[PDB]
């Protein structure tokens, strides 16, 4: 086919697997696909260097780059380990002059990155800004100021330094595109007055997700000015109770006849939650997360929700209101159930095993499950495997760690073992309890499509680590604490580690002297000990590092190293 | 209105608005458009999918006919064979897709290599 | 007790 045509041709071909296919049919289609493509999904930034992507791929609109792994959202990572976006920035400015999309994801992002965006991009559409921190309502007031088409401002559980709210009247008057906006991370007060004028003037957007700084009296405004809203973040979600301000309230959000989604509910006041009623026969998605409401207020705004197909809930809902959304939500796809009081050993809630088996039962398309809970039994677990072999995604946490079946006092290997041999497309696990290697020997068997396994305080022996390297297919990412798996499993399998994103393991058991072999013997991984104690070699080989992240690269070791970590 | 003249030399005659869906013939466009690139069999078929505003057909006559909504700058015919084609290229080997086009590979073992490292390792 | 666990995002309070 004529060039022209192929182009064509593979416009209609967006998934990042086929566009790379493609790419290696013949070195005709390469240049041609390399030419076209729209968007790059970079899961780790230190897999490959801006220049190279820059290079092969000229024309890109949209880039998505992730940074730290997922155990940094637990304190794991010790700060200035890295995931700096500004060298990216850098070298998209001069090159990807008509970029209209960056999403990232546990980057470091500064207010010199901001202003760079805004001044570089002309056509920039969308900033995802996902669990990222470096930046503050500056570089928020520099992409207001600066950019006019932008669509898409989403801070999702971003760390923000909250200098001033005065950012968000830097949108100028002609400024009416917005689409999307999410604040609910920021902790200081936007003009309300500026707010008002923006949603106003922006008749085409459908989320909005508000901080708490706006009060639960002022929401009623906002939302008589966004009738088309299809998600809404409430601020606060508390006032003194009076009969006005609850009618005004009820009739805003009878108005808004397009929203599916709801969240925020701060400080929630039960006074206040039926207002949302009558919202509730058409949402798809609640998020309750952070409402400290108690079990019947929960069941009562859960009755009237038939539609729902996603929930994030405290454990408040105990397990007589799962039993109540069993029974009422049959299109329910993925639950999450918060824990109230993660901190405290006995438990504050009527919440166990008996709420999870419940949705199990009464739900036939949940798919996705995080649970934390406090107690758990293998009866439990073999119950939920069998009554729901769809299940893609089962993250189960019992807060204290090595506990084993309450009634038994068994490990859970086997109520594990049960959820892998049963749910043969489960894609990601996580795990906790007393396991001993034998859960690690049902994992290698059975979880042939798992991509992310967490795994912490479990099994014996490196026999454990090696089933898992050795045994699952489809592995991804594997990420491990506290557990005795050391030198002989990830020596092993080191070519396995080829095939996969990283391996994260903290306060195992794998030396100094495994790390630097590892090192040696792969030179296309990078293995970074990630270590507080200063040089590794002022210690004896065998000893244990604190940390060791180990990733495949085309980049080779990275520049941007600070003093505590160190490349094998 | 108008007679479009195939490269087999045969005339088709064809109400005015079904040729303009061409632009190359709009351009053109009276004793005959000739369309030297294009065949009676797939001017034939490009003709029925004009009147009407049919992919049930085989390998060899969908490339010819790509090529003629190509050349005749026809976008709504040029958009459904496009996307016929981008259909056989999803969730294929690059092996799978070179057998479907009868395509030679022709990196060295070395080139490819490379190239598939950095496809999984950056950009998936 | 233990570091980064439980495995939330929550302050300790
Ligand atoms: O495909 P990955 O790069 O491995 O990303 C996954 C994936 O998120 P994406 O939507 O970015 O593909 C998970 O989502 P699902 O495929 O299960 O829908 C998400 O899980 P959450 O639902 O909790 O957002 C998880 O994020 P996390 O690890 O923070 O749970 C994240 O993995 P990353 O940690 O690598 O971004
Ligand atoms: O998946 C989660 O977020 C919770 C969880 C359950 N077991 C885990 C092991 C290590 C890290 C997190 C988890």
């Amino acid at each position: 086919f004529p060039e022209e045509v192929l182009e064509h041709v593979f416009s209609f071909i967006q998934l990042d697997k086929d566009r790379n296919s493609v790419s290696l049919v013949c070195k005709s289609w390469y240049e041609i696909e390399r030419w076209c493509r729209r968007k790059v999904f970079i899961g780790n930034c230190y897999a490959v260097s801006p220049a190279t992507v820059i290079r092969r791929f000229p024309k890109v609109r949209s880039v998505e780059l992730k940074g730290k792994p997922h155990f940094a959202d637990f304190n794991l990572v010790p700060d200035g380990w890295g995931g700096y976006v500004y060298p990216w920035i850098e070298a998209m400015s001069s090159s990807y002059t008509w970029l209209e999309e960056i999403r990232l994801k546990r980057m470091v992002v500064t207010d010199d990155c901001l202003e760079l965006i805004a001044k570089s991009f002309k056509n920039f559409k969308v900033l995802v800004l996902s669990s990222c921190e470096g930046f503050s309502t500056d570089g928020l007031a520099a992409i207001a100021a600066t950019c006019r088409n932008l669509k898409e401002l989403d801070l999702r559980e971003s760390d923000v330094d909250d200098v001033s709210g005065h950012w968000l009247s830097h949108f100028p008057d002609t400024y009416t595109s917005l689409v999307s906006l999410n604040i609910s991370c920021l902790a200081s007060e936007v003009s309300f007055s500026a707010l008002e004028r923006l949603v106003t003037r922006c008749p085409n957007l459908k989320s909005l997700k508000l901080n708490r700084a706006v009060p639960l009296e002022k929401l009623a405004t906002l939302l008589q000015r966004a009738p088309q809203l299809e998600e809404l973040g409430t601020g606060g979600y508390t006032a003194e109770v009076r009969p006005d301000v609850y009618s005004g309230l009820s009739v805003a959000l009878s108005g808004c006849k397009e929203l599916r989604c709801l969240s925020g509910f701060w400080d929630a006041v039960p006074a206040y939650l039926p207002a949302v009623y009558s919202v509730c026969s058409r949402l798809t998605t609640l998020n309750l997360s952070y409402a400290t409401v108690q079990s019947y207020d929960l069941v009562k705004l859960l009755c009237q929700c038939p539609k729902l197909q996603r929930l994030w809930v405290l454990d408040y809902i105990e397990d007589a209101g799962l039993e109540v959304l069993a029974s009422t939500c049959k299109d329910l796809r993925e639950l999450r159930v918060f824990p109230s009081e993660p901190f405290v050993m006995e438990p504050n809630v009527a919440l166990t095993e008996q709420g999870l088996v419940s949705v199990s039962m009464g739900c036939p398309k949940l798919e996705s499950v995080l649970y934390f809970c406090r107690q758990m039994t293998n009866a439990a677990l073999i119950t939920i495997a069998r009554n729901r072999p769809n299940m893609t995604r089962f993250r189960l946490c019992i807060i204290e760690p090595k506990a084993p079946d309450y009634l038994t006092l068994e490990p859970l290997d086997i109520g594990f073992g049960a959820i892998v041999e049963h749910c043969k497309d489960l894609r990601r696990l996580s795990l906790s309890g007393l396991l001993t290697d034998k859960v690690f020997e049902y994992i290698g068997t059975y979880a042939k499509k798992m991509e992310m396994l967490s795994v912490a305080f479990a099994g014996d022996s490196d026999l454990g680590m090696h089933h898992v390297l050795s045994g699952c297919d489809s592995l991804r990412k594997l990420e491990i604490r506290d557990c005795p798996f050391g030198d002989k499993a990830l020596l092993a399998n080191a070519s396995k580690l080829e095939t996969m994103r990283s391996l994260w393991m903290s306060s195992c058991s794998v030396s100094f002297g495994a790390c630097k072999l590892l090192g040696q013997k792969m030179p296309k991984l990078n293995v970074e000990v990630i270590d507080e104690r200063g040089a590794p070699d002022s210690r004896p080989e065998s000893c244990p590092v604190e940390r060791v992240f180990i990733y495949r690269t085309v980049a080779g070791p990275r520049f941007d190293m600070p003093g505590f970590v160190w490349n094998m | 209105k108008i007679v479009l003249k195939s490269s087999d030399g045969e005339s088709f005659e064809v109400e005015e608005a079904v040729a303009l869906e061409s632009q190359t013939i709009a351009h053109m466009v009276d004793n005959g458009v000739p369309l030297p690139n294009v065949t009676s069999k797939i001017l034939a078929k490009v003709i029925e999918y004009c009147k009407r505003h049919f992919m049930k057909i085989d390998q060899a006559t969908l490339f010819e006919l790509i090529l003629a909504a190509n050349y005749l700058n026809i976008k709504n015919l040029l958009d459904l064979t496009c996307q016929t084609v981008a259909d056989m290229i999803k969730g294929k080997t690059p092996e799978e897709i070179r057998t479907t086009f009868n395509i030679k590979n022709d990196f060295t073992p070395e080139e490819e290599e490379e190239v598939r490292r950095e496809n999984q390792w950056a950009f998936e | 007790q233990v570091v980064g666990w439980p495995p939330v995002r929550n302050y300790r309070k």
